DNA sequence: GAGAATCCCGGTGCCGAGGCCGCTCAATTGGTCGTAGACAGCTCTAGCACCGCTTAAACGCACGTACGCGCTGTCCCCCGCGTTTTAACCGCCAAGGGGATTACTCCCTAGTCTCCAGGCACGTGTCAGATATATACATCCTGT
DNA sequence: ACAGGATGTATATATCTGACACGTGCCTGGAGACTAGGGAGTAATCCCCTTGGCGGTTAAAACGCGGGGGACAGCGCGTACGTGCGTTTAAGCGGTGCTAGAGCTGTCTACGACCAATTGAGCGGCCTCGGCACCGGGATTCTC
């Protein structure tokens, strides 16, 4: 059970491109992007975790590390669309 | 429950799509709701008790 | 005089320290620009890293630990 | 009277053995706090990070202008000029 | 019942990216919001990467996506080059660039 | 020599023009001021437009990027005028400040708040 | 490293500068930690040639 | 005669992908240093992955990592 | 026929406008081969892992070559030598 | 040979460097046990060798011109130094902001069992492209 | 310079393979319910350090001005490398056999978490003093 991204993408790219197709190299080409931003911003969270005597993660952890990760436009967009899905999932009542 | 403008405190007519803020016209919009920093929308919503 | 704070005999000595001879005379504002946008990004990461800690001051920990993350890590202040 | 070069290099060893600080504390001190400014607002500090600051800043500068002083002597020219900093600054990669 | 990405209206699953966060070794403690935050960025990533990727396809007029749409749409695009300014491409290429005064 | 009194044989006949019609100089003058600032109000419109990724400057700007990188003296200058020019754009907008300065000048030599 | 830095530098004091020149002058701790930088240890002197005048 | 098994026109392939006009006669030999240190700075650390890794065949994944590691990494191969 | 300088534009074009490989294959991992034995000996090696190589040493050659060409205009020159090679790897850090 | 300007040497004030002591909380010792790791065994993907063949490319070489490189005059723009202005440094007492620490209730998340379906390994079809045939006209290249 | 026979084109077909697509069986990790320990939320509170500001000093910055070594434009010898063509070489293919070892599985077991008792290593604080900071006279060595 060798485990990837494909179908995902595969939707999201389906929902704006119908009638487009993806290469096999370019497939990996968006595993191995998705891969490493995980790797990057779960490191940057971890070490944020250990900056202040906390032994737990939570989503404001995630959101200083989004915060620093990336540019400021992609931030705010992201930080922006992050908070609406965070309280979409919390106010499942 | 009337809506009114966050930033002037006019009647608001527009809420913006990114950071759901109520703004009055373009103007307010361009100068105060787009180049805002991020964190100062929150204490914009907390004072009608929306964060 | 915002900026006007650092002057000729400072960016003088600075070029001196990198052993330079000759200077140019208006060799001034594209210092005073890289002195800015260096110091705007580190204590803006020094903001956000003080501001995740509820620590409204800002400490020397979070400025040599922006450096580590910027990859010009300081010894001696810390670490 | 008196020849230019020589005294320039004179004080070149002048302040090659010596280590001591460079700029002073109150302008950049206070170049710090306009700085911060625009972030957040009434924000304090403490004497240990305007020294890491002062550090950080002096080794940036010093590290570019030995590159740069490189640079101007690969061109045969011994005065450093605008495009100088800015070849420094596209091959040591912040652009 | 059903899953926690219908939950909160996403694509990419939740519970895979808890799992990846879980025995990574981050931390011992793992909030709740933190795979729903991680997996809303990750979206939004992979959306503006497939938008520009297949605005440079179609650019391209060809059908399909190719890695040098990807370059394109990695190297056209200011921010995104900020954010990938390290990593080298697979069957990319490079930007057709010719400095000026090498033009006669 | 010959540029600077040519330059100022212009500025005397300017002066005698001056002398001789201050109104028709000033109109004149104050439509190449007009004429400089509908000048300068486009190129800040083509700026502000270069500026939105989303925008259409920016599509047709990525199609002749591709055009060049998919598929002649004058395609070599389309290459070269493809060029980003964020500081050669400034230093125009200083030269049309300039010109227009300078239009206000002989304009004279012969944004509201409430809204 | 720092006391062979400090024997000649007649001083029998460890001070940052002396072992700013110890991982200055060995290669092998030049690369180990040549993105790293220092306190108050200035710069090691070199003088190039075409500087050198006559 | 392996150290110049890699050859001169396809230097200036490489080189006109690069995008410089005229080259010259003495910048084949130094290119091939350079390559050939490169190499030799990247299979030291892969062949101690593969040495770790209870391997004699050295795979992608080693490799990926020795130029993940200098600041160089790469995408696609990393399936 | 063409001036001199024109059709170089037009294979220079042509080289920037494509994506193939531009390194024969056998000599490259008959290299690898004979650069790896020295740390170890009989060693086996995959076909992708000498793709990956290929990539890699494509990638920074080309780079090499923007920014040496950029020490060339650097000092009012059009042909690249020996000490703009140098002053690039110098500026880029290592030695 | 004058003229500063570093280096040397003796004297002195001083403040952190090292040594010592109280005592806490963390290193060590000791036994239990689930389980990750070693380790033998086994399937088969894939890496190595290589025989020969077309040929693109590598190698070699001749010709020449844009260009590397030395020379040079000239505008000028930084260098060196004296004077003057200004704010940096320093002593330093003081108000209180705001972490450091402490106490303590509690929501929050690890752990466990059941479980089912979403997602991967591996099958079956679909146009894109290539390749032909054929009947004229059209056109091109060469010899007459 | 023209005619005659070669390909070229066009506009339909035709057959046929290539490199993509889509569809299905089936397992293991996701989802749900649940407990219960504990890290985190939160209020108080001690007191460290930071901020303000007298004012006095004085070395450091600012202005200005002579002037000379260097930037920089122009020029010219020539030589090294572009450009193009003939000869040579082993780059690429692809065919396939051999088998090395990568990868997977079952079994055994020995290593390391985990809890508990406990004692001194090592941190906070205090104190004497000596090496380097400071300071001044004079040797001495670059410089024009």
């Amino acid at each position: 059970r060798k485990e990837t991204y494909s179908s995902y993408i595969y939707k999201v790219l389906k929902q704006t491109h119908p009638d487009t197709g993806i290469s096999q190299k370019s497939m990996s080409i968006l595993n191995s992007f998705v891969n490493d931003i995980f790797e990057r911003i779960a490191t940057e969270a971890s070490k944020l975790a250990a900056y202040n005597k906390k032994s737990t993660i939570s989503a404001r952890e995630i959101q200083t590390a989004v915060r620093l990760i990336l540019p400021g436009e992609l931030a705010k967009h992201a930080v922006s669309e992050g908070t609406r899905a965070v309280t979409k999932y919390s106010s499942s009542t | 429950a009337k809506k009114y403008c966050d930033v002037t405190g006019l009647k608001g007519f527009y809420k913006s799509p990114t950071n759901n803020i109520r703004y009055h016209n373009a103007e307010i919009y361009q100068l105060i709701v787009k180049p805002m920093a991020p964190g100062v929308d929150q204490e914009y919503l907390k004072l009608r008790g929306a964060n | 005089d915002n900026i006007q704070g650092i002057t000729k005999p400072a960016i003088r000595r600075l070029a001196r320290r990198g052993g330079v001879k000759r200077i140019s005379g208006l060799i001034y504002e594209e210092t005073r620009g890289v002195l800015k946008v260096f110091l705007e990004n580190v204590i803006r990461d020094a903001v956000t890293y003080t501001e995740h800690a509820k620590r409204k001051t800002v400490t020397a920990m979070d400025v040599v630990y922006a450096l580590k993350r910027q990859g010009r890590t300081l010894y001696g202040f810390g670490g | 009277r008196y020849k230019p070069g020589t005294v320039a290099l004179r004080e070149i060893r002048r302040f090659q053995k010596s280590t001591e600080l460079l700029i002073r504390k109150l302008p950049f001190q206070r170049l710090v706090r306009e700085i911060a400014q625009d972030f957040k607002t009434d924000l304090r500090f403490q004497s240990s990070a305007i020294g890491a600051l002062q550090e950080s800043v002096e080794a940036y500068l010093v590290s570019l202008f030995e590159d740069t002083n490189l640079a101007a002597i690969h061109a045969k020219r011994v005065t450093i000029q605008k495009k100088d900093i800015k070849l420094a600054r596209r091959l040591r990669g912040e652009r | 019942s059903q899953s926690r990405s219908a939950k909160a209206g996403l694509t990419f699953p939740v519970g895979r990216v808890h799992r990846l966060l879980r025995r990574g070794n981050y931390a011992q403690r793992i909030g709740s919001g933190a795979p729903v935050y991680l997996t809303a960025v990750l979206e939004y990533l992979a959306a503006e990467i497939l938008e520009l990727a297949g605005n440079a396809a179609r650019d391209n007029k060809k059908t399909r996506i190719i890695p040098r749409h990807l370059q394109l749409a990695i190297r056209n695009d200011d921010e995104l080059n900020k954010l990938l300014g390290n990593v080298t491409i697979a069957q990319g290429g490079v930007l057709p660039n010719i400095h000026q005064n090498l033009l006669p | 020599e010959r540029v600077a009194k040519e330059e100022e044989e212009k500025k005397l006949k300017e002066q005698q023009w001056r002398e001789t019609d201050l109104n028709g100089w000033i109109k004149d003058k104050r439509l190449k001021l007009n004429k400089l600032i509908k000048r300068r109000k486009e190129k800040l419109k083509l700026r502000d437009e270069m500026k939105d990724r989303k925008s259409q400057v920016s599509q047709n700007r990525m199609k002749n990027l591709a055009s060049l990188a998919e598929d002649n003296d004058e395609d070599w200058l389309i290459y070269t005028d493809i060029t980003q020019n964020p500081e050669a754009f400034e230093e125009a907008l200083e030269y049309e400040y300039k010109d227009i300065v300078e239009l206000e000048r002989l304009l004279l030599e012969h944004y509201d708040w409430r809204n | 490293l720092a006391g062979n830095a400090a024997r000649d530098n007649k001083k029998t004091r460890i001070i940052p500068r002396h072992l700013q020149l110890a991982i200055r002058n060995d290669d092998e701790l030049n690369k180990l930690l040549g993105n790293v930088t220092i306190a108050q240890g200035g710069v090691l002197p070199n003088i190039h040639q075409n500087l050198l005048p006559k």
